[PDB]
């Protein structure tokens, strides 16, 4: 019937007549294929004629170009297109997935299944699929019968928790701007049926944890993990939130075409003059080094409105106003730090300050003493053995120390804020079997990939390895249950090479950290050592490539998506993390909230390992979000961009891994009672017919409860059944004519 | 020779002109009334796959018809109970031994070769239950028994 949903029913699933008319779409598989193009580089066409090695084809847009016959792949039959789940696609191809996704999105179809994944595209308009009636309809619906939707996987996870009594986790990862936040918001209200508090707090976290990327304006750099603590009877009890992998490099440093976090620019907006007056802010972003080096401002966001939204979120919430004032004071103090000059003492390596007025403002902001802070920074004291001794610091060391201190205090601010909202939201009801909802940034591949991109790529690589391990474990468990195993090789080592190059000793990060402590280490030396220790020795590492005039590259890696080239310049300045301790004591001796407050690669590695060890305890669930186009036009979508994101998200590799074994498993009794039409003469007959099918027995495997075989055998069986039943129908027509 | 005598007696009985001549449109009907169940392909290939204009234009005598039935008698492809029941069971969604009449009508009109409504309606006349369904077992008994 499909009519329960009503208004959203056409969007959730098409009606029978459309399927019938599309099925009879007359196309000959022998003449329609996929040909590479020039600007989309993947298009569909039909061969006008075959001329040996070179074949000429006419495309839908209209062109008379010809290509070598080796570059054209088979096209999916019209009888099988617009499939709700593409896991069992008859012909798996890289552009076939793009074609199916665009054909569905043209019929305004959003959610699509890809096996264990759930691929969703981002439109730009309100939709009726989120109607509470739809939520009720999906209540208790499995993945198979119901049309694709995030609620289906949420209910599946809920049922898994109910029946197995174990934690469940749902992971979301897509290119920045794919709408992960919105999807999390929809799923959290689905669980709700406190969420109001979650949405109320969301703007603050977004503003304090986002910045404008060259591809997106509201990228969420850090990852979020929202845990819904349930009861023993599966009733909502409370909510917690955890944040991982905050990018200190963003706060300390910005790129040429990049902005800092939204908060600094928001307070730089003058529509709240009181804050500027009490922060001694000149309203000129170029007067602060930490922000000027990036992008001054953009017209996509009005800033002031975001500031008022964040202020509303803060004010009507668990915490008071003086705490907000303290937070603003400390943020302004962080802004102030980008103005000290210092100077190396003549005839000495120690450095003394010159502009002793920004220090005064900062000390007043924290309530510290300017002289004490300056003395601590210039001459830090450390306890050796049982006695305190001063240390010498040059201009570079003190600059690195102050940058590290500023970024560390910003990170601690973020963590404390997360704790505060979590405490406000938490309530004393019993907590049991929390459900985790993680969202993280995608596998971004820009034209100027750098250290931050490297860290994000490493995190994505670890996530992909976890996904592959989960698939291997599931398949091995299924094989053990069925008593027969196939391809008993784990897929982790199919991906472990990149991880080995990244994290293990003498790896890229280890080598960089080694450079950090070397007396005189420069970027040139870093590249030389990398080449010496890895060039040729490691398969993944290879020389950089210069294509269509990229700005520059230094080396490249072979990730699960493709060859990615990085850059070196600035990495040393972006990895040093000297955390002074005397100033930490000064903060701990401060009359302010700072009392409660108290290398980058190593801390990132530790945070990532904490995340993985937390995740391993939970049963995962995977979702994929992909933007249709750069422009906000909903209907149109760029084929190269979608294909690049599909490669990045690794849907194709996952489905291929699934296909490696014997995905098609059918109950012996069901097969015997259904597909016996092919060979009309429930176990002896099943095996007899299977043996008498006159097909090579290496393709299919004989089980006891479920018969297994590869998709190639399944398609051949289905088509020969179709022709056999066509012959039977023709015989019926002949008999009816005989009746005449 | 007695079988040939019966063939010619039926041919002249079906001859409305007395010249032992018939049209192509009724040759299949004669062959089927004589004990055959051929498809359009079989009745067209014996005539050489003529066109529509030649289908309704030329006439064939018993002498020229003798090779057709002689060759058709060498064909033993006529179907059986098991095949027909297996084919009709797939349409039995509820699996009680009955098939939807409307679904059967639509598939006959779209799938396979379409047939004139009156003959099939007469064939199923009384073969459908009070629910509008046809017990395909009794239908199979009826169609092939005659
Ligand atoms: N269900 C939806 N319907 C319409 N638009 C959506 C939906 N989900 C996301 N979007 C679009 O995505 C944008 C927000 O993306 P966002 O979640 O901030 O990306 P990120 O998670 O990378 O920050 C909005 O402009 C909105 O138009
Ligand atoms: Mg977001």
């Amino acid at each position: 019937e499909m009519a329960v949903f009503g208004a959203a029913a056409p969007y959730l699933r098409k009606s029978e007549k459309e399927r019938l008319e599309a099925q009879t779409r007359p196309f000959d598989l022998k003449k329609d294929v996929f040909v590479p193009d020039d600007k989309q580089e993947f298009v569909k066409a039909k061969i006008v004629s075959r001329e040996g090695g070179k074949v000429t084809a006419e495309t839908e847009y209209g062109k008379t170009v010809t290509v070598k016959e080796d570059q054209v792949m088979q096209q999916n039959p019209p009888k099988f297109d617009k499939i709700e789940d593409m896991a069992m696609l008859t012909f798996l191809h890289e552009p076939a997935v793009l074609y199916n996704l665009k054909d569905r999105y043209g019929s305004w179809m959003i959610y699509t299944y890809s096996g264990l994944f759930c691929v969703t595209v981002n439109p730009y308009k309100w939709l009726p699929v989120y109607t509470p009636e739809v939520v009720a309809a999906y209540r208790g619906k499995k993945r198979s019968e119901a049309p694709p939707h995030i609620f289906s996987i949420s209910d599946n996870a809920y049922q898994y928790m109910l029946t197995d009594r174990e934690n469940q986790s749902i992971l979301i990862t897509g290119e920045s701007g794919a709408g992960k936040t919105v999807n999390t918001k929809r799923v959290i209200q689905y669980f709700a049926v406190l969420e109001d508090q979650i949405i109320q707090a969301n703007p603050a976290l977004e503003a304090f944890g986002n910045a404008k990327t060259v591809r997106n304006d509201n990228s969420s750099r850090f990852g979020k993990f929202i845990r819904i603590h349930f009861g023993a009877t599966g009733k909502l009890a409370s909510a917690d939130i955890e944040t991982y992998l905050l990018e200190k490099s963003r706060v300390i440093f910005q790129l040429k075409a990049e902005r800092d976090y939204h908060i600094f620019y928001q307070i730089l907006s003058n529509k709240k003059p009181e804050l500027l007056d009490m922060l001694l802010i000149t309203n000129n972003p170029y007067d602060y080094a930490f922000i000027s080096q990036g992008e001054t401002t953009v017209a996509s966001i009005d800033d002031a409105e975001e500031l008022m939204a964040t202020d509303n979120a803060f004010d009507v919430l668990g915490f008071t106003s003086e705490e907000k004032n303290s937070m603003y004071k400390l943020t302004g103090a962080i802004m102030h730090f980008g103005n000290m000059k210092f100077k190396l003492k003549q005839r000495e390596e120690q450095a003394e300050p010159d502009g002793t007025e920004e220090a005064d403002k900062s000390a007043y902001l924290m309530g510290l003493n300017s002289a004490d802070l300056l003395k601590g920074l210039c001459h830090p004291r450390v306890k050796v053995g049982n006695e305190y001794v001063t240390k010498g610091q040059n201009v570079q060391q003190v600059i690195y120390a102050t940058g590290a201190l500023a970024k560390a205090v910003y990170e601690r601010m973020f963590n404390w804020m997360v704790t505060r909202i979590n405490a406000t939201l938490e309530t004393k009801q019993p907590r049991q079997y929390f459900i985790g909802v993680l969202d993280i940034a995608g596998f971004e591949i820009f034209d100027f990939n750098s250290f931050e991109q490297l860290c994000i790529n490493f995190t994505n690589e670890k996530l992909q390895q976890f996904f592959n391990h989960h698939m291997f474990v599931l398949e091995q468990e299924e094989y053990k249950k069925e008593g027969i195993e196939w391809t008993f090789i784990d897929f982790g080592m199919d991906l472990q090479a990149c991880i080995d190059l990244i994290e293990k000793p003498m790896g890229i990060m280890s080598i960089l950290e080694e450079e950090c402590m070397f007396p005189k280490a420069t970027d040139m030396t870093f590249k030389a050592k990398l080449f010496d220790n890895h060039l040729g020795k490691s398969a993944n590492f290879q020389k950089p490539r210069n294509i269509k005039g990229k700005p520059e590259a230094h080396f490249s890696l072979i990730h699960y998506a493709g060859i990615v080239d990085y850059n070196i310049i600035g990495w040393l300045q972006k990895n040093k993390d000297p955390l002074n301790e005397t100033v930490v004591g000064l903060y701990q001796k401060s009359s302010l909230k700072l009392l409660s407050t108290l290398t980058v690669s190593a801390l990132h590695r530790e945070n990532l390992n904490k995340l993985m060890t937390n995740l391993r305890s939970t049963h995962p669930h995977f979702v994929r979000c992909i933007i249709p186009n750069e422009t906000k036009s909903p209907g149109v979508m760029d084929n190269p961009l979608v294909m690049h994101q599909l490669r990045c998200n690794g849907v194709l590799e996952g489905i291929r891994i699934c296909r490696k074994g014997f995905p098609n498993r059918i109950l012996y009794g069901d097969f015997r009672q259904r597909y016996r039409i092919l060979n009309p003469a429930s176990r002896k007959g099943a095996e007899k017919l299977l043996s008498s099918l006159d097909i090579d027995h290496n393709q299919y495997k004989f089980g006891h409860t479920k018969v297994f075989f590869k998709a190639g055998l399944l398609g051949l069986l289905e088509e020969m059944r179709d022709e056999r039943l066509s012959r039977i129908i023709t015989r019926i027509q002949a008999q009816s004519r005989g009746v005449l | 020779k007695e079988q040939q005598e019966d063939f010619k007696e039926a041919f002249l009985l079906f001859d409305r002109t007395g010249e032992c001549k018939i049209t192509l449109s009724q040759v299949g009907d004669v062959l089927r009334a004589l004990g055959t169940n051929p498809t359009n392909a079989e009745v067209k290939k014996v005539l050489g796959n003529p066109s529509n204009e030649e289908m309704n234009a030329k006439k064939i005598e018993f002498e020229q018809f003798l090779p057709m039935m002689q060759a058709i008698s060498n064909n033993k492809d006529q179907g059986g109970y098991e095949d027909f029941v297996e084919g009709l069971r797939v349409f039995d969604k509820e699996g009680n031994g009955t098939v939807m009449g409307a679904e059967l009508r639509h598939v006959l009109a779209t799938l396979g070769e379409k047939m004139k409504e009156e003959e099939v309606e007469a064939l199923l006349a009384g073969q459908e239950d009070s629910n509008g369904c046809i017990n395909y077992e009794a239908f199979v008994k009826h169609i092939m028994s005659v």
